[PDB]
């Protein structure tokens, strides 16, 4: 009855840490997208 | 109860 | 049996004129409340399924039964008033006599909806006086009451040509008072829903009365603080007129420009949203008339520091049809839009709208390659215009020593 | 050694006590002066032992005045405010500018932390932005105050023992040093530790969990107990969630919620509270109600 | 630049797109006019502002304001009528606030019109406005009648009366509302037998209007109307209409009556009050609607205080008193609240024995009400009761309840009692006070809320002013100083705040011997807040002391604090040395 709860416990640091890591990754990808958007703009300016 | 972001 | 039925009906209408107290004494008369509750309950079922019972004498008996139950003075507001309160956040305060009130409403409705119902026989009793007191009821705090009233007045409007002019004039009065005197009324939405359906019904070469009604009543409804409560239904009413007669679009768009919120952001988003729905119906001919004033505003909005204002504006670019009207008018629109989104390309606190202005600038150059950065050429024409200004005032003040 | 400026400040403060805003050029100067003092304060500010600790205020100036009536005048008694100075109330301009004012006159007597409403985005969807606009006619004062919010410390530590912050705990955070290592000089991010600290709520679901607010996390007793034991804290003191008694214990008293805006948005009917930490760090709470509140407006299309 | 150059610049400025720039022009419109002739102002600028100006409501609002101040600029009273065309237009404008300024400006300049001009220019303006197509023009007109009327010929007066009458019977409630608004104003300007013959009918019709929003405005008018008129005309005319409003189906109407009730009582005079206003008031105190009952409650003492000298006892004791008793246990917090704030003022009216018999139990039920606002409102006016009944009687009947409220849950109630203590103590005397009430006052100093501490502190100064400095030395001082060893800095500062106050009136000796020593020891308190208050406190009591004490004792300690590690201590020390001239 103990280890079961203890498992759910570790399983949750695990999942949360992961969620927080993926969230981190969407934000970094958003920065790539903003840069590229800027680059498309600068490049179309010289057309 | 006004809007979750908080009555 | 075939007759003493008609006497027993009237007898029960009478007994339903006894008003009961649900507020002051909430524990009183439980038994007799039920008696009444049952009494009009069966009267619904009675008139609902059966037929040929709306006989000539029961008309006054019904209208009177309604009036004595429905037409009271509404109590003091249960909500605080003032500049620091949003009526959207008001606690729902319910009509405590709804047990009886619902069934009076439900009844008078079936009484109306019967195919055996004779208008020009009832009209003796449903008169202007009745309508006025019915109209007063729309300020009820209870949404269920307002809901029934909406449907009831909507029927009455449909079935009595005599009363149509009066009903129009009377609700107009209600709005004028709301817009120009009190800025408080609970039933604006509901009255507009009725009006929406009424706008659709209107006839081909739109009548002057209704044009005036759009320009003088519906547009100014836009200036009141609590627009969010009824804006959808207001926007609908407006859009329908424009569908019915396209020549109305310049005045309406010019009006929305005239009323543009300077200190109320949710309303700014509300206007932007309403205007787009308008552009979704704009004949190109009517578009050429209002583009420049329109986009001088959109320029202000796009450069707005308020992310929800900027966003909603910039979202106009995801509209294929708007985007094409921009395209084959690009001559005029681009030199006014450009400075705005250029000043905000170098830097921005909000990354999303930063992304959206970069995209927007892209779509503009794809329309007509415009290396036209005689943007700063205007920034000088404005420095000179200011030097001529200040040198004019000099002359005027030094001409105060006067004749 | 000239106090020409403290005369000027004393005037600004006196004015503000009469619920009168400062001017554009005064706020700008105020924030400029405020930045320089805040910048030298830590992500986890060390706060001296006798203080009175306060929850949310949200522009309810007259209730802040009421707070001072319960607590004592803003020099004589030390205060620590846990953020959230600006949104739902009718007087956000007067409230934040007063509190900043007090901080620059008495940097040692008052500490002000960042809450989740001290941020460009939140300040726009809720009142503050429009308040600034109808009280000044432009977005400058907003720009100065929001620029200033990036400089507010995230957390306080009273006597190495009572951890003070607006939101609650973070999965990315296990120690104060994790907090000290952050770069706070920025807009509140949508995700991450800085965000969690201003957004999270404790709850009764004994672990990390999804926040019903679109941000931060919920957390149960076991996090609090670990976090307290790991850092040698006797109590987590926090302030971002309305409580009807103005203050609320939970998690076997590892955390307290303090909330200082009575009858929130003038709707909620809650009591407010503040907590006094005395010379020997014994606590006591003071609850209080809203203060006795003693034409047709200008059209919103004017300016 | 030539003759009309200043107008060209204005045109340019109103062609601008920055609305703000257009405003600055309009704000500087009197400079334009001065630049121009007086006659170029008249025959060119004025017409320009009339025809050639289409713009936003904010600009029209400014123009309205400017035009209200242009009389001299246009050539003075010989020429004010020039201003009317512009103002007539603005009076027609949809936006409420713009047309309101327009009216305000029109009223102002009317006084500059000769009666001829009022007849040839101003009155026609009122006609056009009052008979205009839209309700905005018509509502504007209602504001203009009472400034031209007293100064025009009787034929013109007959016309103004007709138009005013037409407005009162508009198809729209918007105009009817605005009319009823200006009915009293207008009445006050009519010749009296026109009040009787033409205003009464107007008033009667509005008072029975279908809309209750109109009807309630007729009540306000009834007051102005009754005040212009003597006992006998009231009975035929305004009274049967007034008696109706008090029974109106609309609580909004019944509320005005209740709210305007004493004003009505005066206006009508004691005779009709007795016959008509007594039953009405009773019914209003029994209204089904609480706001009405509350409103009426507010008037209970006023009404009674103005009843005729003869029947005063019978009516109060037999008609009003039992209503009051009923109202004391009303369900609604707020009607009970209203009553509690005026009921005690009844005492000097019923006299000693009646108060003790009838009023007292009431006071006691209100002194223990569950609603804090009730009990706050009933503390307010206790002295007025002490004047009618004895102080002996007071301490027997009410003192026990007052003592209970000294430890009330809500601090504002606690404060009410504190602010009343000094007066009350004076009346009981020292031997009574400091046997039965001393500790109670001392406890306040140690109360959880600052405000209570604060109040109890100045209270000390008031006490010493009636008991003198040696009662202070033996009774107050040592408990006050005992507080300098409280573990809590918050209560320690109380000791300083108390000394600040007590020094002012205990005199040099007591201060120096018994207070100063405690202040100087506190200079070494572990907590800065205490320390800088020792500075503030030495500043304050400094002048009371001999220069030798100041010099050998105070100065060193202040100087020691200027060396303090803490910025606020250092500042307040430096400050005390400047002020005391020990720097
Ligand atoms: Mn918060
Ligand atoms: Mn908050």
């Amino acid at each position: 009855p103990s280890t079961l709860l203890k498992n759910y416990q570790d399983n949750n640091k695990m999942l949360v840490l992961a969620l927080e890591n993926e969230k981190s990754k969407v934000k970094e990808a958003q920065d790539i997208i903003l840069q590229l958007r800027k680059e498309c703009y600068y490049l179309t300016c010289q057309l | 109860x006004l809007x979750r972001x908080x009555x | 049996p075939p007759a003493d039925q008609e006497k027993l009906f009237i007898q029960k209408l009478r007994q339903c004129c006894v008003l009961f107290d649900f507020v002051s004494d909430p524990l009183s008369d439980l038994k007799w409340k039920e008696v009444k509750r049952a009494a009009l309950s069966e009267m619904v079922e009675y008139i609902t399924h059966n037929r040929n019972v709306i006989t000539e004498p029961i008309y006054p008996e019904v209208v009177h039964m309604f009036a004595v139950n429905m037409f009271r003075t509404l109590p003091p507001s249960s909500n605080p008033t003032g500049a620091e309160f949003d009526p959207e956040e008001d606690e729902p305060t319910l009509e405590a006599a709804w047990p009886h009130l619902q069934l009076v409403y439900e009844f008078f409705l079936r009484f109306l909806e019967s195919p055996d119902f004779q208008p020009n026989i009832a009209k003796k009793y449903i008169d202007q006086k009745f309508v006025l007191q019915l109209l007063e009821l729309f300020d009820s705090e209870d949404p269920r009451e307002r809901d029934f009233l909406k449907t009831t007045l909507h029927r009455i409007y449909g079935k009595f040509l005599g009363l149509r002019a009066y009903i129009r004039k009377q609700i107009n009065n209600i709005f004028y008072r709301f817009i120009y005197e009190t800025e408080h009324h609970n039933g604006i939405a509901e009255l507009l829903e009725i009006l929406g359906s009424i706008i659709n019904g209107f006839a081909l070469p739109l009548k002057e009365e209704h044009k005036i009604f759009l320009l003088k009543v519906l547009l100014p409804l836009h200036k009141v603080k609590s627009l969010s409560v009824y804006h959808p239904q207001l926007a609908y009413c407006v859009v329908q007129f424009l569908e019915k007669d396209s020549t109305l679009t310049e005045p309406v768009v010019m009006a929305l420009l005239k009323y543009w919120p300077k200190t109320h952001s949710p309303k700014e988003v509300m206007f932007l949203n309403e205007l787009e729905e308008i552009l979704d119906v704009i004949e190109p001919s009517e578009f050429v008339k209002i583009m420049e004033p329109l986009f001088r505003q959109l320029a202000k909005c796009v450069s707005s520091p308020h992310f929800q204002v900027a966003e909603r504006a910039l979202y106009y670019w995801n509209n294929e049809y708007i985007m094409s009207l921009i395209s084959d008018n690009a001559a005029k629109i681009l030199p006014i839009m450009f400075p705005s989104l250029y000043r905000n390309s170098k830097t921005h606190w909000n990354k999303t709208i930063h992304g959206l202005i970069y995209n927007a600038l892209k779509l503009f150059m794809e329309m007509n390659q415009k290396l036209f950065d005689d943007c700063t050429q205007q920034f000088k024409a404005e420095k000179l215009k200011e030097k001529l200004k200040m040198k004019e005032r000099e002359e005027a003040w030094v001409k105060i020593e006067n004749l | 050694d000239e106090k020409v400026f403290t005369k000027e400040l004393d005037q600004w403060i006196e004015q503000l006590n009469e619920c009168k805003q400062l001017s554009e050029s005064q706020v700008k100067s105020l924030c400029e002066k405020a930045k320089e003092i805040l910048t030298k304060e830590s992500n986890v500010q060390e706060v001296r032992c006798p203080v009175t600790v306060c929850g949310d205020v949200h522009g309810q100036f007259h209730d802040l005045m009421e707070l001072f009536r319960i607590g004592g005048k803003s020099p004589d008694t030390n205060y620590l405010f846990m953020g959230d100075y600006v949104n739902r109330g009718y007087y956000s301009v007067e409230t934040v500018t007063l509190l900043v004012a007090l901080k620059v006159r008495y940097r040692e007597r008052i500490t002000i932390l960042r809450g989740n409403h001290e941020s460009r985005q939140i300040t726009q969807v809720y009142g503050f932005y429009d308040e600034c606009l109808r009280k000044y006619g432009n977005a400058n004062v907003w720009k100065y105050f929001t620029d200033l919010f990036d400089y507010l410390p995230l957390t306080a530590l009273v006597d190495g023992q009572i951890f003070c912050l607006h939101g609650g705990l973070s999965p990315s955070i296990d120690t104060l040093d994790h907090i000290r290592a952050l770069d706070r000089l920025q807009e509140v991010p949508h995700e991450g530790p800085m965000c969690d600290l201003l957004w999270s709520d404790p709850d009764d679901r004994g672990g990390w969990g999804i926040s019903p607010r679109g941000a931060g996390y919920t957390f149960g007793q076991d996090i609090s107990e670990t976090f307290n034991h790991a850092n040698g804290l006797t109590l987590v003191s926090r302030a971002h969630q309305l409580v009807m008694e103005g203050y609320n214990w939970c998690h076997d008293r590892n955390v307290v919620t303090i909330f200082s805006a009575p009858n929130y948005c003038y709707r909620c009917g809650n009591q407010a509270a503040i907590m006094e930490l005395d010379d020997t760090l014994k606590y006591s709470f003071l609850q209080f109600d809203p203060a006795p509140r003693r034409t047709r407006r200008t059209p919103d299309y004017f300016l | 630049d030539d003759s009309l150059y200043p107008i060209a610049v204005l045109i340019d400025e109103l062609r601008n797109e920055d609305v703000q720039l257009r405003l600055n022009s309009i704000k500087k419109l009197s400079t334009i006019a001065l630049a121009l002739g007086v006659e170029r102002t008249r025959s060119e600028l004025l017409p320009f502002l009339t025809d050639t100006i289409y713009d936003e409501d904010e600009v029209l609002l400014a123009l309205a304001e400017q035009l209200g101040t242009f009389t001299t600029l246009v050539g003075g009273p010989e020429y004010v009528h020039c201003l009317l065309p512009p103002l007539e237009s603005l009076a027609t404008v949809e936006e409420t606030v713009v047309r309101d300024k327009a009216v305000e400006s029109l009223r102002a300049i009317s006084h500059e019109h000769s009666p001829s001009d009022l007849e040839a220019h101003f009155v026609p303006l009122v006609k056009r406005l009052a008979g205009g197509d839209w309700f905005t023009s018509r509502t504007s007109a209602c504001g203009l009648f009472s400034v031209c009327y007293p100064r025009v010929s009787s034929a013109v007066k007959a016309e103004l009366r007709q138009y005013f009458r037409n407005l009162c019977s508009d198809d729209t409630p918007m105009v009817r509302r605005a009319a009823a608004s200006k009915l009293g104003e207008f009445a006050k300007v009519l010749e009296l037998d026109n009040v009787k013959s033409e205003i009464i009918p107007m008033f009667s019709n509005l008072a029975s209007d279908e809309q209750d929003s109109v009807r309630l405005l007729a009540v306000e008018a009834c007051v102005n109307i009754a005040q212009l008129l003597p006992q006998e005309d009231l009975e035929a005319l305004v009274m049967p209409t007034l008696r109706q409003a008090a029974e109106d189906k609309s609580w909004r109407v019944r509320y005005m009556v209740a709210d305007k009730f004493t004003e009505l009582q005066k206006a009508v005079g004691p005779e009709i009050t007795k016959t008509d206003l007594v039953p009405a008031f009773q019914n209003l105190m029994k209204d089904c609607e609480a706001e009405v009952r509350a409103a009426a409650s507010h008037k209970v003492k006023e009404f009674c205080e103005n009843l005729s000298a003869d029947c005063r006892e019978n009516v109060i004791m037999t008609q009003i008193l039992p209503c009051i008793k009923e109202l004391v246990s009303d369900a609604n917090q707020h009607v009970k609240s209203a009553l509690a704030s005026v009921i005690m003022g009844l005492s000097p009216i019923l006299g000693k024995d009646n108060t003790i018999e009838h009023l007292l139990p009431l006071f006691l039920a209100q002194l223990k009400d569950e609603c804090p606002e009730v009990r706050l409102n009933i503390i307010s006016n206790l002295d007025c009761v002490n004047e009618v009944i004895g102080i002996r009687q007071l301490s027997q009947s009410l003192l026990p309840a007052i003592v209970e409220l000294a430890e009330d849950a809500k601090w504002r109630v606690r404060l009410a009692i504190i602010e009343y203590m000094p007066l009350l103590a004076g009346q009981l005397g020292v031997e009574f006070f400091d046997e039965k009430l001393n500790s109670l006052c001392m406890a306040w100093l140690v109360d959880h809320v600052y405000a209570i501490r604060e109040a109890a502190t100045s209270n000390l100064k008031k006490l010493v002013e009636k008991f003198g400095k040696e009662w202070a030395h033996a009774t107050i001082i040592p408990k006050v100083l005992a507080m300098s060893g409280d573990p809590n800095y918050l209560h320690r500062m109380t000791t300083l705040f108390c000394i600040n106050v007590l020094s002012e009136v205990c005199g040099q000796d007591i201060t120096t011997k018994h207070m100063l020593p405690t202040v100087l020891r506190m200079a070494g308190d572990p907590v800065a807040n205490v320390r800088f208050n020792v500075a503030k406190s030495l500043q304050k009591i400094g002048p009371i002391l001999d220069n030798s004490t100041l010099q050998s004792e105070v100065k060193p300690i202040l100087e020691k604090l200027t060396q303090d590690q803490d910025v606020d201590v250092k500042y307040f020390a430096q400050e005390a040395l400047t002020v005391l001239s020990l720097a």
